[PDB]
């Protein structure tokens, strides 16, 4: 069993101080933790550049966005006196073309003929002949009811209907003197809402960004958040390297018991 | 100037008073009155009176001097013929001229008594002068008395009453009113005489403010101040009257005006009315501010 | 008695490196990277961090997961941004309007905290591999990712362009659609039937009810005037049947009482061309008169809708401020100088000479086993 | 009264010849007393302008191409100078039939 | 001058001076209240044998009551030939007309109401009856050929306006050449025979404006440098807006 | 000298017309010169004619009309050609009325 010592000492005794030259190097480790940090610090030329570009992909829109998407906001209310040239000039050929509307073709035609025949309504009810039953049956009208005499000039005729005599006219004020108003009210009585969607179309057109507004800038703040989560890594460099710096003394306590 | 204006108007009135009144007006007066101071007549009556007057005064009656030369010239010609013996023959003049005022100029003498008044006494100087000139012109003045006895033989004594107009030839000192009124009806002769025609100083004779003096020079260089325009009026007044020249004037002015008179004079009358299209081009931009922004701004 | 411990103590003395950096995870990995093959590379023990500097490729494969993780972090947003928006519906509406003072300079310290914890709550497979960088640090997982910070922030950019054009989407509206609407309903198809028009159904359901005669609609004045004559047009028809009405004709006073005895039959429901013909618009003329004066706002709809868009579009301008002024998104040493100040002095250089005796004793302890 | 008609007649005829020769010889007076101003008005302008109104067209270079082109400008330049001239008369009048 | 005086004084005779100057000869019928009253020296300077009848017509004119028809023509018994126009002086229509001769010896009675100036008994107030004015003398009347017909330029220019005034000396005009009297009016047309500079602006501006415009229209208004024949090429493209009303309203 | 014969101006008629009768031929000689007063002033219009209508009048009447011949054959033509960028763009609005 004594031969174990002769076998081990010939190979074990080779590590020497270069194995533990962590103390011999230790100056290089104190700034080395910064040297790896310095390589990250040396990447500031790109680190300060990659943060700007990612801030600039959404900010690529400055002219197309900010300088344009509040331009017509500037030409939204303060231009209500002047929008016709500030931003309507691009929209000029449609605003007036859509204001006239194509409904005019089916509106005006020859009227002298219609004024004679076609201006009149047409009947769809056949209640006029309701009397033609009692009209022919005079026996129950003059010989049976016999509610009449020489004094029945108006008292009998008022028995069936008297109150309706005053509640008769309801659809007046269009029979005469309404003629001159055929100038403008053509598209305001039945076609009142002739073009109530021209600017409502803009409202949706202003809103046509929802395919990506669900992201919009949610990614940006999270992209700022997420890319932070990656590169914050010196957090543990400030306690364990220090153990290789400050706690590294503890190896002298090993020899304290022997000494 | 204006003496060029008097070339032919002086041959019918200027020669109407002097040629006749030279011998009855004052010549007998001055001759008879010359006896007191007769020194100039000594050196003149020899030749100036009878001979020197032949060039001017004796040619007036030369038309009738042929047939009736010796009418009254005999009283002067005959004494002259005896010039070689004129020393011993000098007392016959006053007698040979007495008949001149007694037969030739006897009616004339009656009119000439006023001119004879200062020389009726001194007839010696007067009849001597009468020999030289008065008798010679009386030959002209004796034509009327002499011709009566010859030409109007059937009407000799009958015409003596009608000869009152013809009697003026001897009695020749009351006809001055003829030429006196003449130069009013024909004051169109000159101004230097009793007439007037060479008158004024602003538009007739001394119109030298540019009119008369220049008019003399309007034949050499002062007429060139304006008339040269016509040559440079080749585009103009020279080729005005000839329209064919005017037609080729436009053809030949095809560096200055032919286009204006032939390429666009044919359209210049209906051309100016297109200034309206200038306004129409810049009139449709007014409604780019009000319509859609004020469709219901009111 | 105590002499027996000295014999076994020489081995633990000569193995300082096997313990002096194993708690030092930023240096344990690099030391065990080199000390594993042989104990000669135990020199790279405090040089382990220097080896950790030399471990860029080891950091690269350490960052290789981060390369794909952030890329998946980029794409986990893409596949499901609803969960992203779930914590950030307010961002598309009030990131600038409300979160103004939060993202000025501490955005990648609090906007991370407000999101990341609830980010893991909703997008669970991103925040489990974010702090893992800290354990490796600039040795492995802060310098290697620095060499690839552009890739993660440019591959994310490709997926940004399809959300960056949100302004381009309104940019389409603000001038392009302003240029686009010239003659779409005039030139694309004559007498248009294009689906691009949708706000016309109000007339479609009602105005098609009468489109043939002109004066009945061109002259709305005489229309009801002569539509009501249909009620007054029956006088001629009534007199036509006078030869049938002679049943009661027997005397002068035999009809006056009959004016209602015969009138009680003719009078019935026959009123549909006077009031029902205008019943579909007059009902709107008894409650919608004031809107005619208020119709200015209806025309001002485009003149006013962009006002709330300013809140979105000034937010569009100023999210850039929330981003550009957040220059410290990728400058991860902004707060590491306060971290660095912790180890300016605590990076002690006493061990460079003092525990050298200990390693020298450790060096002398490699051969004492022969006794 | 002896001369009577011969008071005027002989002076009358002799006045006529002077009334011919020098009256019209002096008549050239007004040709350069009221026209000498024309000499400083019309003569000078033609020297100053009639050649210069040729020279004025050194600016009107292409206009000067029309005066010589009168042989063919009655169709060529006219189709330029009258086509725009016809812009006016056929615009207002021919549109009046719309109200009919 | 004196042409008006043929009428200002003559209308006096016919009506006013009929008892004074028209017919003093007929006024011997009125001598009982006209001769001895006023027309004694008027008769004394007008009539013949009745002229010296100063104080004897008050009782010796009984034979004149049957004479008025021939008593009037006795107006110029001194000028028997002139005494013919007083015969028609009975007729005011022609009696007033015939005064180119009758007036002449009635000068002594219309203006010379005191006719007795020792001379106008026989002569017609012409020779020295007019000696009150030296210019009235007949001898100096003809001196207008020396003094009056010569002022500076004015009076000859004051009569040239009309072409019909040449009455006195026109005989040597009317024979063969009166065209100069026809251009008599043209001096009225052209009075400023020297200056006449009114044509400075009109005629010169027909030419002067051409050169000035060359110096005025500096190629901006006068864009006609080399384009005048160039316009011929491209009239149609702008003329298309002619034919749009014609492509539809033809 | 008309007033001084306050009494016998009526018989001065012989001194009235002849007062210029002697000066008559004065005038007519100088107004035979005025036969040229037609030429210097009256015949100006004959001279000025064809001195202007084919020399100067149309070299006036057809010159200052280049303020409009140019402004009609160029101003309509040249301006819309040299400013076509705004000519077409401006007509975007009016054509839809």
């Amino acid at each position: 069993l004594s031969a174990r010592n002769l076998q081990m000492n010939g190979v074990l005794g080779r590590l020497a101080s270069t194995s533990q030259e962590l103390a011999h190097y230790h100056s290089g480790e104190e700034d080395g933790i910064y040297l790896a940090y310095s390589d990250f610090h040396a990447y500031l030329a790109g680190d300060s550049a990659c943060t700007k570009e990612l801030n600039q992909w959404f900010a690529k829109q400055l002219d197309t966005g900010p300088y344009r998407l509040v331009a017509e906001e500037g030409k939204s209310k303060c231009s209500w006196v002047s929008l016709d040239d500030t931003s309507n000039m691009l929209r000029d050929l449609e605003k007036s073309q859509h204001q006239r509307v194509a409904e005019l073709q089916r509106l005006r035609s020859i009227f002298g003929t219609s004024e004679r025949q076609w201006i009149e309504a047409q009947v769809e009810n056949a209640k006029q002949q309701a009397i033609l039953l009692t009209l022919k049956s005079q026996v129950t009208s003059v010989e049976a009811h016999i509610h009449f005499d020489l004094h029945s000039l108006r008292r009998k005729h008022a028995d069936l209907v008297e109150e309706i005599s005053t509640l008769y006219q309801k659809e007046e004020k269009l029979l005469s003197e309404t003629i001159p108003e055929l100038c403008w009210e053509l598209a305001q009585l039945q076609d009142t809402y002739i073009l109530q969607g021209d600017y409502d179309l803009k409202v949706m057109r202003q809103e046509l960004y929802i395919s990506k507004q669900k992201v919009f800038i949610n990614h940006l703040v999270n992209q700022l958040a997420r890319h932070q989560f990656l590169k914050l890594a010196c957090q543990l460099e400030k306690k364990n390297m220090l153990g290789a710096f400050s706690l590294l003394k503890v190896i002298e306590s090993e020899l304290q018991g022997y000494l | 100037m204006t003496m060029d204006r008097e070339k032919e108007r002086e041959l019918e009135l200027e020669s109407a008073m002097y040629t006749n009144c030279l011998l009855l007006g004052l010549d007998p007066n001055v001759i008879g009155l010359g006896a007191s101071n007769g020194t100039p007549r000594v050196g003149l009556f020899r030749h100036s009176n009878p001979k020197l007057g032949e060039q001017l005064l004796y040619f007036i009656l030369s038309s009738l001097r042929g047939p009736a030369q010796s009418s009254k010239d005999f009283d002067k010609v005959w004494p002259i013929f005896d010039s070689a013996q004129s020393r011993d023959f000098r007392k016959v003049v006053q007698a040979i001229i007495s008949e001149l005022e007694s037969q030739g100029a006897l009616p004339r003498s009656n009119s000439r008594v006023s001119s004879l008044a200062t020389c009726c006494g001194p007839r010696f100087v007067e009849l001597l002068w009468q020999l030289s000139l008065h008798a010679l012109r009386e030959v002209h003045r004796r034509t009327f008395p002499a011709d009566v006895a010859s030409n109007p033989l059937p009407s000799s004594l009958t015409d003596v009453s009608f000869s009152h107009a013809a009697t003026l030839l001897p009695v020749t000192k009351a006809r001055i009113v003829l030429e006196r009124r003449r130069f009013l009806k024909n004051a169109e002769t000159a101004v230097q005489r009793q007439a007037m025609w060479s008158n004024l100083a602003h538009e007739m004779t001394a119109e030298f403010r540019g009119l008369c003096a220049e008019e003399a020079y309007l034949q050499q260089e002062l007429e060139k101040l304006n008339d040269l325009r016509n040559k440079v009026k080749q585009e103009g007044e020279v080729w005005d009257d000839l329209v064919s020249s005017s037609s080729q004037n436009s053809h030949l002015v095809s560096k200055a005006t032919r286009l204006w008179d032939s390429i666009m004079a044919r359209k210049g009358q209906h051309e100016v009315l297109a200034s309206g299209p200038i306004e129409d081009l810049i009139a449709h931009r007014e409604h780019r501010y009000r319509i859609s922004g004020s469709a219901l701004l009111a | 008695a105590y002499d027996q411990q000295c014999d076994e103590a020489t081995r633990i003395f000569a193995e300082y490196h096997k313990r002096l950096q194993v708690y030092v995870n930023q240096a344990n990995d690099a030391q065990r990277s080199v000390n594993s093959s042989n104990e000669v590379l135990s020199s790279l023990s405090a040089n382990s961090e220097r080896e950790a500097v030399y471990s860029t490729v080891k950091g690269t494969k350490s960052a290789d997961d981060v390369i794909l993780m952030e890329t998946t972090r980029e794409r986990n947003i893409r596949i499901v941004c609803d969960l992203l928006a779930s914590r950030m519906i307010e961002r598309i509406r009030n990131s600038f309007p409300a979160y103004e003072g939060n993202g000025i300079c501490s955005l990648p310290e609090l906007e991370t905290a407000k999101l990341g914890f609830e980010y893991d709550g909703e997008i669970t497979d991103e925040m489990k591999t974010v702090i893992v960088n800290s354990l490796r640090g600039p040795p492995l997982l802060l310098q290697a990712i620095a060499a690839y910070t552009l890739r993660i922030k440019t591959l994310i950019s490709r997926e940004m362009e399809k959300i960056d054009v949100r302004a381009d989407a309104e940019m389409l509206r603000y001038k392009f659609e302003n240029n686009r609407v010239t003659d779409n309903s005039s030139s694309d198809v004559s007498s248009p039937s294009n689906n691009q028009l949708l706000e016309r159904q109000k007339a479609h359901v009602q105005q098609f009810l009468a489109t043939e005669d002109a004066l009945n609609k061109a002259a709305e004045a005489r229309d009801l005037c002569h539509k009501f004559i249909n009620r007054l047009h029956g006088s001629a028809d009534t007199a036509t049947h006078s030869f049938v009405g002679g049943t009661t004709q027997s005397g002068s006073n035999l009809r006056q009482f009959e004016l209602d005895v015969w009138g009680k039959e003719r009078e019935a429901a026959g009123l549909r061309a006077s009031l029902n013909t205008l019943l579909s618009e007059i009902q709107r003329l008894n409650k919608l008169c004031a809107e005619r004066k208020e119709a200015e706002d209806s025309l001002k709809k485009k003149w006013k809708k962009i006002e709330e868009f300013d809140a979105r579009r000034s937010e569009l301008e100023t999210i850039y401020t929330t981003l550009l002024k957040a220059n410290m998104d990728a400058v991860a040493f902004w707060n590491q100088q306060p971290l660095a100040a912790r180890e300016y002095a605590s990076a002690t250089v006493i061990p460079a000479s003092e525990v050298v005796v200990d390693i020298s004793n450790s060096a002398k302890d490699f051969i004492e086993k022969e006794v | 009264i002896a001369r009577a008609e011969s008071v005027m007649y002989i002076q009358r005829l002799t006045s006529e010849e002077t009334l011919f020769n020098v009256w019209h010889a002096i008549s050239e007076l007004q040709d350069h007393v009221t026209r000498q101003r024309i000499g400083l008005q019309q003569l000078k302008l033609e020297i100053k302008l009639n050649s210069l109104l040729n020279d004025q067209m050194v600016s009107l270079e292409d206009w000067a191409t029309l005066e010589r082109d009168h042989v063919s400008s009655l169709v060529g330049a006219i189709s330029d100078l009258e086509a725009n001239t016809l812009r006016l008369p056929a615009t207002g009048g021919t549109k009046a039939d719309t109200e009919s | 001058m004196a042409a008006k005086q043929m009428e200002e004084i003559q209308k006096k005779l016919r009506l006013l001076s009929y008892p004074r100057a028209n017919a003093p000869a007929q006024s011997l019928l009125f001598a009982g209240m006209e001769r001895y009253a006023l027309l004694e020296w008027l008769f004394f300077k007008l009539l013949g044998d009745k002229s010296p009848f100063s104080q004897q017509n008050l009782q010796g004119d009984a034979g004149v009551r049957d004479e008025e028809t021939v008593r009037i023509q006795y107006l110029a018994e001194i000028a028997k030939f002139l005494g013919i126009t007083p015969t028609v002086d009975i007729e005011a229509i022609q009696g007033h007309g015939t005064y180119e001769d009758r007036m002449e010896m009635l000068r002594n009675i219309v203006d010379l109401v005191e006719a007795s100036l020792f001379s106008d008994n026989q002569e017609w107030s012409i020779d020295e009856q007019v000696a009150k004015d030296i210019q009235l003398i007949d001898a100096i009347a003809e001196r207008q050929s020396l003094i009056f017909s010569e002022e500076c330029k004015l009076f000859p220019a004051d009569v040239q306006i009309q072409s019909i005034y040449p009455l006195p000396d026109v005989s040597e005009l009317e024979t063969k050449l009166s065209e100069q009297a026809k251009i008599l009016s043209n001096l009225q047309q052209k009075v400023d025979d020297l200056a006449a500079k009114h044509a400075y602006n009109p005629d010169e501006e027909y030419t002067e404006v051409e050169s000035q415009l060359r110096a005025r229209l500096e190629s901006f208004l006068e864009t006609a440098r080399a384009f005048n024949t160039i316009y011929t090429k491209e009239i149609r493209p702008w003329t298309h807006m002619m034919e749009v009303p014609q492509l539809h309203g033809f | 000298v008309a007033p001084p014969p306050s009494q016998e101006e009526l018989q001065s008629f012989a001194s009235s017309n002849g007062e210029r009768g002697d000066d008559l031929i004065r005038v007519l000689r100088e107004l035979s010169v005025v036969q040229r007063k037609i030429a210097d002033l009256q015949v100006e219009l004959q001279g000025r004619k064809d001195d202007k209508n084919v020399a100067h009048l149309t070299h006036v009447g057809e010159m200052q009309k280049k303020i409009e011949t140019l402004s009609r054959i160029t101003q309509i033509l040249k301006d819309v050609i040299q400013n076509k960028d705004r000519i077409i763009a401006r007509l975007q609005q009016p054509y839809s009325l």
